[PDB]
RNA sequence: GGAUUUUUGGAGCAGGGAGAUGGAAUAGGAGCUUGCUCCGUCCACUCCACGCAUCGACCUGGUAUUGCAGUACCUCCAGGAACGGUGC
């Protein structure tokens, strides 16, 4: 058992591919995602269907888009 | 009369088994999440392990590892292993 | 109230919304990413927990297919945004 | 404030979750503001799927409808109070 | 604090609301409560691929709104 | 607090009503058990699923979260909520 | 009835706010303020404060 | 006697018999067809039970109209601009009226939406080939004298009077 | 803060419509005040007539906007 | 009092292919207006795979019922698809 808090905390900073509800897969090191599940990564690149395409980096997503989050 | 078997009881027994199941999604019944859950909380925001997206029409599987899918985009699961 | 707003500043500043916190303490023009694919670029003047942000020098662009979609572009300087239509709030775009 | 509390009891076009307009003689509000529209009807776009066929709306009436809170996109007045 | 209270600084205020069903409207709303509830007035509204439809007393919802535009003579720091 | 909407739902439960849901799932029948969270139990209903084969089932559990609307008793137009 | 707006006064004020908003949404200038608006809307045929070789001319026509 | 928007706003605009928006003005003998559009796009039926309207004319732009009662009236002729002001119109019930000759059927055909009609109790009734003239001029009609139209009637009505 | 009224329907058969147009045919087995009706002997029904027995579905009311009855209970 | 039932949203989007088939008067570009060639938005006809099935209302003729009760909607056969959304 590795709950949301410990798992998303050991992956908060681990470069995560995070799939949003429209194909957006962020590739980058999360800053913090607290109980509000508000995501925010540092030096994360955009992906559509897993294709790295964008350079905005430290971007802060609302959890309402989040489909999945994994530490690559 | 009869007592309640919580969905959290289901998820807890599944996690204790460390079992592999495929899970349903929202507004797209084509794709299924094939993987195992590692832990849980009081919120039922499903955390997963060695998961992969499996498409019905396309017939592909894209793996994530220890992924953290959304909690509201869960519907149910079938324990495949 | 008092200690709650103290923890609230600490939450907006040292949490996930650090992008908008720096847009507010640094006066940055930040990319609020809609869940509906309408890209608005501009500052952040009022910002809080739920990602409710008021943006100055706001410029909204869309992929408008009349064909090959064009960038429908307009710039309303001051304009507010609630955090429901927002998917993200990113501190720094390359433009 | 309770803004609509003045404009209720008249035939009001309430807007939908999917873009219809439904003129019901609106009654009351809530914290979720779920509508209780009396003498209430609906009408939505009869999409031609084409342009040499034109767009209309077929008439539907529920009478008194308890529109769940997730409905309203707007509430305007389309009929004075009878 | 929230910017819901910043939008609470709007009465006799010339605003423009782009709502949830592809809507974009010019409006002097009637009165707005804490949950963003801002009822329009004398408003020219156009949803996705629409006309300038007029509402003299209309009630624009909350979470079914997307973007708000305030007056030009509106001091931001004084409004939040 | 308590909703005269919920009072309307309580006056609409028990008999023939006609709920209309999100994707077009509209069930016209005895909306037996509705709880103020609107998870409406209908009984002996004819539901369309927007499919135009609006077929009759029994004791359906049509949630109210998807409920676009609900046609209620046309006899309680003089409700105690509005009066 | 419909020939008099709120502040217009039936012949006291006029509607320059709408064309001003259109020009704002067109030019998008961080200093397109009262002085520039009034100077563009007072004169007749100066060298205009926006390109008339774009849709700014049509917007002025509206 | 002045028929005003007093009697059109005070008119009853609510559920008809077939569950549509009807606006009754019974008991006025109103001979003045004016001030009506103040039904405000929430009406489909305009009823003038007990009226003395010198003929059929005097309505506003109603793209929605779905029933109109011009019975127990003083209808002598039939005015021209009826369709563009009633495109949704199928029910223009003008029985107990005083239409006389088939020249009062000149604007009757220009509508594309007429199916449920009544001109009963008119001297245009017992005249020979009167229903023939009707079944010629009214293509999309379905309800004529409260019994269906016929393809045999349409054959007769097109073929005759070449 | 009120549990739902699936009380005489428990341990009985329902055919449910959840999001994705899907159906879960099963027994009412377990729930919470969150209405998360959990179906054992529950089988999926897709867009096509294909159906797979899922073992024990804990189907959240997050999506399932319908479910009909197989008996009177 | 922004987490599985209503108000901090899963919303956005795009209409299947083609024939020396065609309309843009006042509206598209280049070949520097007219003529003519090719080119990135629809509909009418026709070929497929009338985009595919269900059902509902209706138009057609035949056909069973003379009957009192508060309606989701009440005949049966057969054609056609003028109209609606449901699975791809």
């Amino acid at each position: 058992p590795l709950n949301p808090k410990p798992f998303l905390n050991g992956l908060t900073g681990k470069p995560v591919m995070v799939k949003l509800k429209w194909g957006m897969e962020y590739k980058g090191y999360l800053v913090s995602v607290d109980g509000y599940m508000n995501m925010q990564l540092a030096n994360t690149e955009e992906y559509i269907d897993g294709a790295l395409s964008g350079h905005l980096g430290e971007v802060l997503i609302r959890c309402n888009n989040v489909l999945y989050i994994r530490g690559v | 009369q009869k007592v309640m078997v919580q969905p959290i009881n289901l998820i807890f027994r599944y996690l204790q088994n460390r079992s592999r199941i495929q899970v349903w999604l929202y507004e797209q019944v084509n794709m299924r999440i094939e993987g195992c859950i590692i832990g849980f909380d009081e919120y039922m925001n499903l955390v997963l392990d060695d998961a992969e997206e499996i498409h019905s029409k396309t017939k592909s599987r894209k793996q994530l590892g220890r992924i953290m899918l959304k909690g509201d985009n869960i519907t149910l699961l079938q324990s495949v292993s | 109230p008092e200690e709650l707003q103290k923890r609230e500043e600490e939450e907006f500043n040292t949490g996930p919304l650090s992008v908008l916190t720096q847009s507010v303490k640094n006066n940055t023009q930040v990319l609020i990413n809609c869940r509906n694919n309408k890209k608005l670029l501009g500052r952040v003047k009022a910002f809080d927990r739920h990602c409710n942000m008021v943006l100055e020098n706001v410029k909204e662009m869309w992929t408008e297919v009349p064909s090959k979609p064009v960038n429908k572009d307009r710039y309303i300087s001051k304009m507010f945004l609630r955090g429901d239509s927002v998917i993200v709030v990113l501190r720094n775009p390359l433009i | 404030s309770s803004k609509m509390l003045q404009h209720i009891d008249y035939r009001m076009r309430c807007i939908l979750q999917d873009g219809r307009i439904f003129i019901g003689t609106f009654k009351a509000f809530d914290k979720h503001m779920n509508l209780i529209l009396c003498d209430c009807d609906e009408f939505r776009k009869i999409k031609p799927k084409n342009s040499k066929q034109a767009e209309r709306e077929e008439k539907r009436v529920l009478g008194l409808v308890l529109l769940r809170g997730e409905n309203l996109v707007s509430m305007t007045v389309e009929g004075p109070p009878p | 604090m929230k910017l819901v209270r910043f939008l609470m600084k709007l009465s006799h205020e010339t605003v423009t609301i782009e709502l949830k069903n592809g809507t974009q409207v010019h409006g002097t709303i009637t009165g707005v409560d804490v949950s963003m509830n801002t009822h329009l007035k004398a408003v020219k509204m156009t949803l996705k691929n629409r006309e300038p439809v007029q509402l003299e007393t209309l009630s624009i919802r909350g979470n079914n709104i997307r973007y708000f535009i305030l007056p030009d003579s509106l001091p931001l720091d004084t409004l939040l | 607090s308590i909703g005269v909407p919920i009072k309307v739902l309580h006056e609409a439960e028990g008999h023939i009503v006609t709920c209309e849901t999100n994707t077009g799932e509209v069930y016209r029948g005895k909306l037996i058990e509705a709880e103020d969270n609107m998870n409406c139990q209908m009984s002996n209903i004819t539901v369309t699923y927007r499919d135009g084969r609006v077929a009759q089932l029994e004791q359906v559990y049509i949630r109210g979260s998807k409920i676009r609307f609900l046609i209620l008793p046309d006899m309680l137009k003089n409700a105690p909520m509005l009066k | 009835l419909v020939e008099f707006t709120d502040e217009e006064g039936y012949g006291r004020y006029l509607d320059l706010h709408d064309c001003y908003l259109k020009y704002i949404n067109l030019k998008a200038s961080e200093k397109l303020d009262y002085i520039t608006y009034l100077s563009i809307f007072d004169q007749l045929f100066d060298i205009p404060k926006e390109r008339k070789n774009a849709e700014y001319k049509r917007y002025l026509e509206m | 006697v002045k028929l005003t928007a007093e009697l059109i706003e005070q008119a009853a605009q609510y559920t008809n018999a077939v569950r549509d928006r009807e606006l009754d003005l019974r008991g006025y003998k109103i001979p003045v067809i004016e001030n009506l559009g103040a039904t405000l796009d929430q009406f489909d039926a305009i009823d003038f039970s007990d009226n003395e309207i010198r003929k059929l004319d005097g309505f506003p732009l109603l793209r929605r109209l779905k029933t109109l009662l011009v019975n127990n009236n003083r209808i002598c002729r039939i005015g021209e601009g009826l369709d563009q002001a009633l495109p949704c119109l199928t029910e223009l019930i003008l029985t107990n009226n005083s239409l006389v000759e088939l020249g009062d059927l000149d604007p009757l055909a220009s509508l594309k939406s007429l199916t449920y009609l009544s001109i009963l109790r008119n001297p245009v009734t017992n005249k020979k080939h009167y229903r023939l003239y009707v079944i010629y001029k009214v293509p999309q009609v379905r309800v004529l004298d409260f019994q269906k139209v016929k393809l045999k009637e349409r054959q007769e009505a097109e073929k005759m009077f070449k | 803060a009120h549990p739902p009224e699936l009380k005489k329907f428990m341990d009985k058969k329902l055919s449910l419509k959840l999001n994705g147009g899907r159906h879960v045919q099963g027994i009412l087995r377990g729930f919470d005040p969150f209405m998360n009706l959990v179906i054992d002997e529950c089988v999926e029904m897709a867009t096509s007539g294909q159906q797979n027995n899922i073992g024990m579905v804990v189907i959240r009311g997050n999506s399932i906007i319908m479910l009909e009855a197989l008996e009177r209970v």
